[PDB]
């Protein structure tokens, strides 16, 4: 079974991005 | 011959405030059904340099990965793979390699009597 659709991406600030990555540690990539 | 830039991704904990923020959109929520991959194309902002996304689940986990279409050929940016995304938030980021349209893959393919519910937002930058 499959789906597919398209969602436009919004624009994210720098503030934005601050305000999430200042919360966030790395996490593995390719496993 | 073009060479992709590697995508970095995070974990944050915020949960709740995350998937609560989200829930006042209709628009931003998948049900992933049983046996189901659901593909989520993003097409590259004519104005924009790099994507950023973030998403979760409820309960469960589910397959998670990112490839990107040029305009079929495709570069695989995030190998598809299981995250903990029920107990976390997975963020993750990937510069534009050019004009074209980011596949973001959930895929629930192995589960055979649960489905996920899936929050999500994606984006891009000037
Ligand atoms: O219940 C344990 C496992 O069952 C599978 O159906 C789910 O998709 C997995 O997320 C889970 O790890």
């Amino acid at each position: 079974s499959e789906r597919t659709f398209e969602t436009a991406p919004s624009e994210i600030d720098a503030d934005e991005v601050l305000e999430i990555l200042s919360k966030s540690k790395p996490a593995p990539t390719h496993l | 011959l073009p060479v992709i830039a590697a995508p970095s991704m995070w974990t944050r904990p915020q949960i709740k405030d995350f998937k609560e923020k989200i829930q006042q959109d209709a628009d931003s929520v998948i049900t992933v059904g049983r046996g189901e991959v659901v593909t989520v194309r993003v097409p590259t902002h004519e104005e924009g340099s790099y994507l950023f996304w973030e998403f979760a689940t409820d309960n469960y986990d589910i397959g998670f990965g990112v490839y990107f279409e040029w305009t079929p050929l495709l570069d695989e940016i995030v190998p598809v793979y299981r995250r903990d995304c029920h107990e976390e938030v997975y963020a993750g980021s990937h510069q534009y390699p050019g004009r074209g349209v980011y596949l973001l893959k959930f895929d629930n393919s192995y589960s055979l009597w649960r489905s996920k519910s899936v929050y999500y937002r994606v984006y891009y930058t000037r």
